[PDB]
Formats: structure tokens, C-alpha cells, sequence
């Protein structure tokens, strides 16, 4: 199971740090990957980033300069950071687990998601 | 038996860092030492600079002897340098480099002076691997202690590696931009990049099971008569004048280590031959069978009727057959 | 790879079949020789769940009603017998080539 | 060896001398 | 099919230039580096010095890494040193060297000292080449990227050469003088001399 967590209100033009806590896997196994996806209210799913067990971070090229995904296996968590927040960034963020390491299907186990509004 | 190595093209990105110490006498100049080192090119520099912009930094930052060393070409500030094609050599693969002359310090009277030359060199090399494919060597005689098939997808991360996992980066969806034509390829590939202590190697990743073949198609026999005698099968070919002897039992192909290739190749060659010669007169009888013959030969056999886990070791001598 | 899901809204009466198509700017065939396309279903106030993976394979927990098909750049989810429970937004997602993306999604409505 | 000894011929200039 | 390489006798003239930096402590001396190089012997020194007089200069003046390197044996003035036969080894070819000991700097307290040793070496080696004979190796495993047959006479100049034409000199009518017997041969031969960046082959 995965559980995303982050400030529910961030003012525009600031960095937002989130955190995803795991259960049933640690991000040090041979093929485990954890991904962050946002979904603006009423819009389709927008993939953001995903990190493998070996600190191999992949981003969305549009948002690459702003997204920074880090993995801390001591606390068994993943931190997603996204700077210079804009009101368009108001969305529900989901932390997912990717079995591309093991199975040909990604994003099996999603968290409940955390809704963030970018406003002052 | 496939004695031939698994061969594939790789690309070595490394920076030749030459620090020369020169002593300038009154009437002469003498080299008092020439430290030559090979630095790996970082992933952020292979992806962002070399593959995209076709350039390379004028500095090498690398870990040598448990130290973080940074070498500046010509001892000046870091600048992006274009990769030019190497001087032509006979029977030599493609290569590029940034710098063409070794920098050596300017003369000063009676003083030892140190001068750094960083040449970013990118060479297309042939890399080869032998079973169990847990290591592969590049054409430059450098061994790389990772399986060629190491990756991220569908159990391709349990393949052997001898480096820390921070030294490997499989850039999925990679658009190769040739350094000569300056043209970006359209079809994406999975690019493995390993940064060894001396260099960085990049190769297009392929799954291990369909890429290796512990047996090798040696002969395609149009007419291989099969007979049973003395509780054994004799497969005689008049075309190559060769007779093999097998046990009456089929050889379970699952027992061949890395053996998905044998079935595919056998079926392809067999269907091609059937279309070419036997379509108009014979019909296939059942699914292809596999037998093991003395000396270590794996015979895939397709019977015809007229309309009317281990490694197999193969002998080097056929003259018994 | 750009995924465009069509239509954006698909009202279907219960019991009738439904077809959803989404296309990719370029081929989603991977170097493996396997296409990594996944269909996802987000219900109101719920996290998305994978429905169909590798185009023509159904993830465990998904009824036989869903079935995927397609190749190259054209892919189609197909529900033989739409039920009331199928209400939600449907997404097609390419995992073959980085970067990954979802389709614009289709909202299924029951008439 | 055949390829490694070509290294200075390929990715360098053997002949040039710079003096100043 | 002639799978056997074309084999011939070549002779490598090169000067082993070893510069060593030594640090002398209170009770001890420590090597802080040993730069070893192999310098080619110029044609003027293979014809006029080694072949004629049987001696070799005690200095190497060569081009290394785009610089005119000049090394003096024992860091003293230039002297002509006799080529003496090398110590015998089993199943080895003939070889000659001038110097027999490595010069390392004299002791001074708590100072880094550099010491140069130039050992002129003449070694007769087997050289071998395979088709298309556009390069050949020596017994030392050093490759020479030039056809064995490159020369001056009647189409023997279109053969492959990967070196500048300034690096080759075919001394026609060459009188070989053995460095052991100290006797000059009577029959003249065409001698090819290639000065590679690291050695000279004749």
C-alpha cells in the first residue's frame, strides 16, 4: 500500500514537498518503482515522475525543470518536490507502485491521493 | 554449440585526461612525467550534452582513487566543445574527439609546470559477451562487469551486476543523434549506460532470452533420412554426407539453457525449405521434434510424408559422423 | 508518444456494448516486442485502477466484460455488456517509451 | 593492440610540435 | 592459403628514458613516481652513430605529446656511449644497450629529486605482417602502421603508410655493421628506417 502526503495549501510561486509512505515493499528491492501522478479537478490523469530503486529518476519533460523526486529508504518514503507552484497546479496527487520491474503492467497500487490547491 | 560470443555495438564515452609535467631548462625542455587517465562521462553529460547538443564539456569530473577529481582542459574555464570525427584509420570503427592536440605548459625558465589536456572521446566499439553473459568486454580490451541484458523490465534486474546500482541508468525511450550526420533517429530504444571507473559504456538493451542462442544453426538439411535401429535413431544426410545417432527419446527443449532461439530458427528454416521444395509433393507430419546426437548436435527434425537445465557441449570434430 | 482518447464522452445504454479508441502519435511498440498500453478506470472519489494491460490482457479483479485490442498507434477498449458499475472515466496510458502519458479520458454515461 | 596503438594516430596529431 | 604471416628481421632502435622522482626522508628514501618512456632514435643517429661507429648518444631528443622532449642520461653533458651486448636470456634475440644501471638522484635531506636515465637500446626482433601487408608488428607487440614494402623504387611508394613521409627514410646501399663482431658487411642492401613516436624500426 502507498500513502501520499503533502501540504493541502501552498501559495503561488513556492516549492511544494510531498511524501509517499509505503507498505508491503521497500524501495530497495531489485525492481521496485514508485511514480507520482497529478490530476487537476475534472481533467485527465497527468503523469509527473517515477523513480526506480537505483535513484533513476524520470520526469515529465514539460515539468522536468520543476519536478524533483527523491527516495529515502531509511524512512521507506519518496519525496516529490515541485517548485514555482502556479494556480494551474491545483490537483489531486497520487502515488503509485510500478511493477514494470516484475510484471508488464504499471501502477497497480495507488494511494488515496492528496488534493492541493495553489492559492494565497 | 554456440562458441561465438554474443556481439553487440556499444559506445564508449570517456575523457582522456593527460597531465604532463614539463621541466624547462636553459636550452631544452624535458618531460618529467605524463599522467594519463581515463575518466567516465557522466550520464547527465551523455544524455543532455553528447546525445542532444552533440558537444561535450571541457572538464572531466570523476572519482579516482577514492577522491573527487576535476580536470580542466588547458587549465581554463569549462566550455562546451564540439565532437569532431577522428582521423581515418584502416579497418577501424567510428570515433569522435573534441581536442586534437595535447596541451603542454608554456615555457618558463627553470620551473616544473603541470598542464592538463582533457579530450572527450566517443568511440563506437564492438562489445562481446560469453555465457553466462554476466560480463562483457569492449573492443578496447576493457571488461565491463555487468550482464549485457541487465535492465529494469520484467526480471531483467536480477541479471548479474558487479557495480553499485547508482552506476547504471537505463534511459528508456532514447533518440540516438549521430555525431556525423547530426540527425536524430526516430525509433526509440532502451539505452543502458554504465559508468565504470575509467569510462562510460552505452548500449541498446535487449531481452536476454530472445537475444542469445546457446545453440547455433549449423546445417540446413533438405533431405535428412531418419531411421530406427538398435534402439536408436540414425539421421543420415547425403547432402553433407553426415550421419548422427540419437536416443529414441525426444530432447526436451526446455532443458537447453537460453533456448527459445532454437525453436524459432528451426521453424523458420524448416518452413522456408518446405515452401521451396516440398510444398508440391509432401506434407508435414506433426510438430518439429528435437533430438540430441552424439558429439553434442541438436537435430530439429520435421518428418514429411509424400502425398502418395544444462549446456550441450559439441565436439569440434565432425569426421566421426 | 501522444495519447488522444476518443471520444471524450461516451453515453451508452446498459446492456449494449461500448467501444473506446485512443491513438498514439508514434508507435507504442517497445524494443521488447511487447506493447505497454494500460487502461485505467477512475470512479468518482476513487483512485484509478488498472483494467487492461499489454493491450489485450486483463488485470486480476476485472470482469470478462472488458476486452482490449489494437496495435501500432490505434487501440480500442471494448465492453461487450456495459453495466451500471462501469460508470467512470477511462484512460489509456503508454508505458513503453519515456515519457509516459495518459489519454484525455472518456466519461461513460448510462442512458 | 592493433586498435589501441592507433589511439594517438586517430584521436591525436602525432606530428605537430608546438614551441614557444 | 598462406595463413602464415610474412616474417622478416627488423631492428628496433629506441632510448628507454626513465625519469624518477625520489623523496629522501630522515631515515629513508621513497619513490614518488617513475616516468618511463621509449623514444625513437633519429636517422642521423642510426646511420652516422650506431651503424658507422657502433656508439649511440647519451641524449634522446624526440617528440612526445606535441613537444620537443630532450632527455640527458644522468643529467650530464652529451656523450657517445658504446653499445654493449645485453645480458643473456634463454630463447631471446640479440640485444644491445649502453647503460646498465638506472640513475637515481643523490641523497639530499627532505627534498624531491628527479633523476634521468637514458638507456639506448638496439634490439633485433622478428617482425610479422598479414594480408594486405599494410602494417606489421614487432616481437615487442608494437604495431607499425606501414607496409613492409613501402619504398622508393618502381611502384613501391603506393603501399600503405599511416605516417608522414618525414618519418621514413630508405637508405639505399646500406652496409650493415654488426655491433658484436664490429665488422661491416660487404653486400649492400636497401634499408627502410621508420621513426615511430616511440621507437625506430629498420
Amino acid at each position: 500500500t502507498l500513502k501520499e502526503s503533502g501540504p493541502a495549501l501552498v501559495k503561488p510561486t513556492q516549492t511544494l514537498t510531498l511524501t509517499c509512505t509505503f507498505s508491503g515493499f521497500s524501495l530497495s528491492t531489485s525492481g521496485m518503482s514508485v511514480g507520482w501522478i497529478r490530476q487537476p479537478p475534472g481533467k485527465a490523469l497527468e503523469w509527473l515522475a517515477h523513480i526506480w530503486w537505483n535513484n533513476d529518476k524520470y520526469y515529465k519533460p514539460a515539468l522536468k525543470s520543476r519536478l524533483t523526486i527523491s527516495k529515502d529508504t531509511s524512512k521507506n518514503q519518496v519525496v516529490l518536490t515541485m517548485t514555482n507552484m502556479d494556480p494551474v497546479d491545483t490537483a489531486t496527487y497520487y502515488c503509485a507502485r510500478i511493477y514494470y520491474g516484475y510484471r508488464p503492467y504499471a501502477m497497480d497500487y495507488w494511494g488515496q491521493g492528496t488534493l492541493v490547491t495553489v492559492s494565497s | 554449440e554456440n562458441i561465438a560470443p554474443y556481439k553487440f555495438k556499444a559506445t564508449m564515452y570517456y575523457k582522456d585526461v593527460t597531465v604532463s609535467q614539463v621541466w624547462f631548462g636553459h636550452r631544452y625542455s624535458q618531460f618529467m612525467g605524463i599522467f594519463e587517465d581515463r575518466a567516465p562521462v557522466p550520464f547527465e553529460e551523455v544524455i543532455d550534452k553528447i546525445n542532444a547538443k552533440g558537444v561535450c564539456r571541457s572538464t572531466a569530473k570523476y572519482v579516482r582513487n577514492n577522491l573527487e577529481t576535476t580536470a580542466f582542459h588547458r587549465d581554463d574555464h569549462e566550455t562546451d566543445m564540439e565532437l569532431k570525427p577522428a582521423n581515418a584509420a584502416t579497418r577501424t570503427s567510428r570515433g569522435w574527439h573534441t581536442t586534437d592536440l595535447k596541451y603542454n605548459p608554456s615555457r618558463v625558465e627553470a620551473f616544473h609546470r603541470y598542464g592538463t589536456t582533457v579530450n572527450c572521446i566517443v568511440e563506437e566499439v564492438d562489445a562481446r559477451s560469453v555465457y553466462p553473459y554476466d560480463e562483457f568486454v569492449l573492443a578496447t580490451g576493457d571488461f565491463v562487469y555487468m550482464s549485457p541484458f541487465y535492465g529494469y523490465r520484467e526480471g531483467s534486474h536480477t541479471e548479474h551486476t558487479s557495480y553499485a546500482a547508482d552506476r547504471f541508468k537505463q534511459v528508456d525511450g532514447f533518440y540516438a543523434r549521430d555525431l556525423t550526420t547530426k540527425a536524430r533517429a526516430t525509433a526509440p530504444t532502451t539505452r543502458n549506460l554504465l559508468t565504470t571507473p575509467k569510462f562510460t559504456v552505452a548500449w541498446d538493451w535487449v531481452p536476454k532470452r530472445p537475444s542469445v542462442c546457446t545453440m547455433t544453426k549449423w546445417q540446413e538439411v533438405d533431405e535428412m533420412l531418419r531411421s530406427e535401429y538398435g534402439g536408436s535413431f540414425r539421421f543420415s544426410s547425403d547432402a553433407i554426407s553426415t550421419t548422427f545417432t540419437t536416443n529414441l527419446t525426444e530432447y526436451p527443449l526446455s532443458r537447453v539453457d537460453l533456448g527459445d532461439c532454437i525453436g524459432k530458427d528451426a521453424r523458420d528454416a524448416m518452413d522456408r525449405i518446405f515452401a521451396r521444395r516440398y510444398n508440391a509433393t509432401h506434407i508435414k507430419v506433426g510438430q518439429p521434434q528435437y533430438y540430441l546426437a552424439n558429439g553434442g548436435f541438436l537435430i530439429a527434425y520435421q518428418p514429411l510424408l509424400s502425398n502418395t537445465v544444462e549446456r550441450i557441449k559439441t565436439t569440434s570434430s565432425i569426421e566421426f559422423a | 508518444i501522444v495519447m488522444t482518447q476518443t471520444p471524450l464522452s461516451l453515453p451508452v445504454t446498459p446492456g449494449e456494448p461500448a467501444s473506446i479508441s485512443c491513438r498514439s502519435s508514434q508507435s507504442i511498440v517497445h524494443s521488447n516486442g511487447n506493447t505497454y498500453l494500460e487502461w485505467y478506470l477512475q470512479k468518482p472519489g476513487q483512485s484509478p485502477q488498472l483494467l487492461i494491460y499489454k493491450v489485450s490482457n486483463r488485470f486480476s479483479g476485472v470482469p470478462d466484460r472488458f476486452s482490449g485490442s489494437g496495435s501500432g498507434t490505434d487501440f480500442t477498449l471494448k465492453i461487450s455488456r456495459v453495466e451500471a458499475e462501469d460508470v467512470g472515466v477511462y484512460y489509456c496510458f503508454q508505458g513503453s517509451h519515456v515519457p509516459w502519458s495518459f489519454g484525455q479520458g472518456t466519461k461513460l454515461e448510462i442512458k | 593492440q592493433r586498435r589501441n596503438q592507433l589511439h594517438d594516430l586517430r584521436f591525436a596529431d602525432i606530428d605537430t610540435v608546438i614551441h614557444a
